């Protein structure tokens, strides 16, 4: 919706605007000695129709002061990235529409970078001119790169009912985004909550000066100047620190365009800012190395005057850098010095530094006990990161220890909940475990036992991603090669795999198998009773009177008798199936508990007021061959 | 011979397992602890025999509040400032065994510095900022050298080859570019540099000095302690 009061242009017009701006950070007390940068671009505003605009940028030259003339004139040079800079800009064109003149919805093409988008948004906010009004006091609510705004609108010069000179001004301490954007900090610095006080010590206010065409409403020129001042470091409270943003847009020409079509990039976005990283060029890392070398040199030089300073500038650059580059570089840094790298890491509140500690630990050749200790310690930290998982996988491969694998499984579950996406890490570890087990599960009994049970820790994820591993688990369960210990571990790996129709079928096959071991048969029977079916229970009850291993028969019959004894709500449903299976069979009479396996169970149901009944279920498992004076096995 | 193992599950989550083989492994771990222990004394003596330098330098940020705020152009004005401590000390004694020549270093140092920084940044692209930097340093210690030779003993104390700054009150600014960190040269007008030195010894003098620009009468410039690289220092100057 395009109100005519918002018209600041004419349709069928391309307005080519030269963008020229500079940011100059300097001290006025020393002749404004400043770090200044000069941006110059060619801009191509395109207006096939009202409020349906297309933006083509080009000829973007990025120059910055490398020196000052004696009279104070700077010396600007194009930077190394100024070419990739211009390429990045020119290689996109923007399509946008502003319903009502105060509702901005960007539609970029091919997901333009966040920072490029934000620079574009600032340019648009400079471009956006409010709808015309005859009220000089006009102040209203406006969006900007910086969020919402209470912006004042006073017409300086008006011809007829059309304003020719206008000033747009807003104090920057009132617009939505004055909240200090968080940043990584020394996680060990104890000072907190002092950020707001400083904002009081901050001064800033914006003013834009506009020259408008009364005929076609177009902006002849635009001057937007911003000045930020800081109060401390100032005698008399006026010798502080000054900053200024000065950007200008000059209308070189307004070619008329024969166009009536406007595009809308798939990605729909507003004028507001979207979070971004303190990114730095990959090169600078090498400077980090020069710096670390320098410090190592200086301790030999015996000078410590500025070492902490350089450390700070470094960790600053550090926070400018990225993750993968750091880790790739990482080994060299330790090669230089371990303890200093530690000072950096500990003072480094960035997540990657925490993740990279693991890598350090393997570098220093830590003792396995401490490796596993820290492994579990971190593994319980919420919201695991895919990277962190890759490190955990690498460490598990390297040590292949019990604690490492348990921590890996728990972190796997945590991230699985964190990210339902079956990322390539899950596939890689799944393949590695499949290698560690194969179909025969032949291997070191401790090793394969641990592999099986740790896999069970993530059973559901394995189901989701790899059915072939489940098939191999069933193979091993039905395989005679693995020891009964390994077979049982495979059975319990189904903990998180919730046996399905086929899993129940395989369990029934291996259980009703008369030659199957008594302990193995009981384990399969227990896992089958986790969620049994009436047809299954009927078959087992039919086979019960003819089962071998009298101790097995006593155990199973005692279990059934207890199930009938149980009243628990779920066991109420289970007893329906039990009854359905008891019509045409009678149980062996359950004798002996000191020399025959026996089943006992107790439930503790309490009626909590205003809450569902709480039932505590107790299972007493006794395993006795007729030759055991004491239980061969027993689980609490 | 019975084989047994046990494990603990919480919510069904196994919490590690214990094995008899695990007990045997722990036995070998104790044996390996003994094996590592046996050779330690000779190793630790070996470094004294050859000598080395020992450095113990913490660098801790007690105070730091960093953040950033956007800008109208869409760029990001970094803002942050910290107080930091680097309280370490240089050490490490080298012994020339059978030469009876002992070299000893012990000079703890204090680096009480502070920075504030503001920076307009272009992520992955560029930066522009200024760094407000107050400085306080100290060091003290001994450089000693003792040698026994042919029944002739001599304790040697190398003299300072540079001024010994007991105190160092320094303040500086810098203009920092993506590829560079540049100091801001001091004004020469009313550039007050002075020094007063008293004799602790004929070759060593206790020195008090101050170098600063007195621009208080000039507008836009903070008073004499500020607006420029200002140093108030307390030193022992070796005459050479």
């Amino acid at each position: 919706v395009c109100p005519k009061d918002a018209t600041r242009f004419k349709h069928l017009r391309k307005y080519t605007y030269n963008y020229e701006a500079e940011s100059s950070s300097g001290v006025p007390g020393t002749a404004d000695s400043r770090s200044a940068t000069r941006i110059n671009c060619k801009v191509e505003l395109e207006v096939p129709q009202l409020c349906s605009f297309i933006l083509k940028t080009s000829q973007c030259t990025l120059k910055e002061v490398y020196g000052f003339n004696p009279e104070g004139k700077a010396l600007l040079k194009k930077t190394k990235n100024s070419e990739e800079f211009a390429a990045a800009m020119s290689r996109y064109e923007l399509k946008l529409a502003i319903p009502e003149g105060k509702q901005v919805f960007l539609y970029p093409e091919k997901d333009e970078p966040t920072y490029i988008l934000n620079i574009k948004r600032g340019i648009i906010s400079a471009l956006l001119v409010p709808p015309e009004t005859e009220e000089a006091k006009q102040v209203l609510f406006l969006d900007t790169v910086y969020g919402n705004c209470s912006t004042h609108f006073t017409v300086k010069t008006r011809k007829g009912n059309v304003a020719t000179e206008i000033s747009t001004e807003r104090d920057l301490g009132q617009c939505d985004r004055f909240k200090p954007i968080r940043t990584g900090i020394s996680p060990l610095a104890l000072i907190k909550g002092m950020t707001r006080p400083l904002s009081t010590l901050i001064s800033s206010s914006q003013s834009c000066q506009y020259t408008l065409d009364a005929k076609r409403k177009h902006v002849a020129e635009a001057i937007c100047k911003e000045q930020h001042l800081f109060l401390p470091f100032s005698y008399k409270n006026k010798y502080g620190m000054v900053a200024q943003v000065t950007q200008t847009l000059k209308l070189e020409d307004t070619p008329k365009i024969n166009s009536r079509f406007f595009g809308e990039g798939t990605k729909k976005m507003g004028l507001a800012f979207e979070s971004t990283k303190s990114t730095s060029p990959p090169k600078q890392a090498e400077a980090v190395l020069k710096t670390l070398q320098e410090l190592k040199k200086l301790t030999i030089s015996e000078q410590n005057i500025q070492r902490a300073n350089l450390f700070n500038k470094l960790v600053t650059e550090l926070r400018g850098l990225s993750d993968e580059a750091v880790t790739s570089l990482l080994p060299q840094l330790i090669e230089v010095s371990s303890p200093i790298t530690l000072q950096a890491l500990v003072q480094c509140g960035q997540p990657q530094c925490s993740t990279h500690i693991l890598q350090w630990l393997k570098r220093v050749h830590a003792n396995p006990l401490l490796i596993d200790v820290v492994t579990y310690l971190v593994a319980l930290i919420p919201e695991p990161s895919a990277q962190q998982l890759r490190e955990i996988f690498n460490m598990a491969r390297d040590q292949r220890s019990r604690a490492t694998l348990y921590a890996l499984s728990h972190a796997v579950n945590n991230y699985h909940k964190t990210n339902p996406t079956g990322t390539q890490e899950l596939l890689d570890i799944a393949n590695y475990l499949m290698e560690q087990i194969q179909d025969d599960c032949t291997g070191d009994e401790d090793y394969t036992y641990l592999i099986l049970r740790v896999i069970g820790n993530m059973g559901q994820t394995m189901e989701q991603l790899t059915p072939e591993l489940k098939s191999s688990i069933l193979k091993c369960v039905q395989s005679t090669k693995p020891s009964l210990m390994i077979q049982k571990a495979a059975i319990q790996a189904l903990r998180k795999m919730e046996p399905k129709d086929k899993d129940q079928e395989v369990l029934l096959q291996t259980f009703l198998d008369d030659a199957s071991p008594g302990d193995k048969r009981l384990a399969a029977y227990l896992m089958l009773m986790r969620s049994p079916s009436q047809a299954d229970i009927n078959k087992i009850v039919q086979i019960l009177p003819w089962e071998q291993n009298e101790q097995v028969k006593n155990f199973v019959a005692s279990h059934i008798a207890n199930i009938l004894n149980s009243e628990e709500l779920d066991i109420q449903d289970l007893k329906k199936l039990v009854k359905e299976a008891l019509k045409e069979s009678q149980l062996p009479t359950v004798m002996d508990f000191r020399k025959f396996s026996r089943n006992y169970q107790l439930y503790k149901s309490v009626s909590l007021p205003s809450l569902d009944p709480a039932s505590a279920k107790i299972e007493g498992n006794l395993i006795f061959d007729p030759n055991n004076y004491l239980p061969k096995e027993s689980m609490l | 011979v019975p084989e047994a193992r046990a494990y603990l599950r919480i919510l069904g989550e196994e919490l590690g397992f214990a094995s008899l083989h695990d007990l045997q492994l722990l036995g070998k771990l104790l044996l390996m602890g003994a094996r590592t222990l046996q050779g330690i004394p000779q190793m630790i003596g070996e470094v004294i025999r050859k000598g080395s330098k020992n450095d113990f330098f913490l660098h801790y940020i007690f105070m730091e509040n960093a953040f950033e705020l956007p800008t109208g152009a869409g760029l990001q004005l970094q803002i942050s400032s910290s107080g930091v401590i680097a309280p370490g000390a240089k050490a490490g004694v080298k012994l020339e065994v059978a030469n009876m020549q002992a070299e000893l270093v012990a000079k703890p140092s204090v680096s009480v510095e502070f920075v504030t920084n503001m920076g307009i940044i272009i992520p992955d692209f560029a930066r522009s900022g200024v760094q407000m930097n107050t400085n306080f340093f100290h060091e003290s210690g001994l450089e000693a050298h003792v040698a026994l030779k042919a029944g002739k003993l001599k304790f040697i104390i190398p003299s300072p080859k540079r001024p010994v700054k007991l105190l160092s009150g320094g303040n500086t600014l810098h203009l920092v570019s993506t590829t560079k960190t540049e100091v801001i040269p001091p004004l020469i007008e009313n550039r007050q540099s002075w020094s007063v030195c008293k004799q602790v010894f004929p070759g060593l003098n206790y020195c008090t000095s101050g170098a600063y620009s007195n621009a208080s009468s000039t507008d836009s410039a903070s008073y004499y302690p500020l607006t420029g690289d200002t140093r108030l220092e307390l030193e022992l100057r070796p005459t050479g």
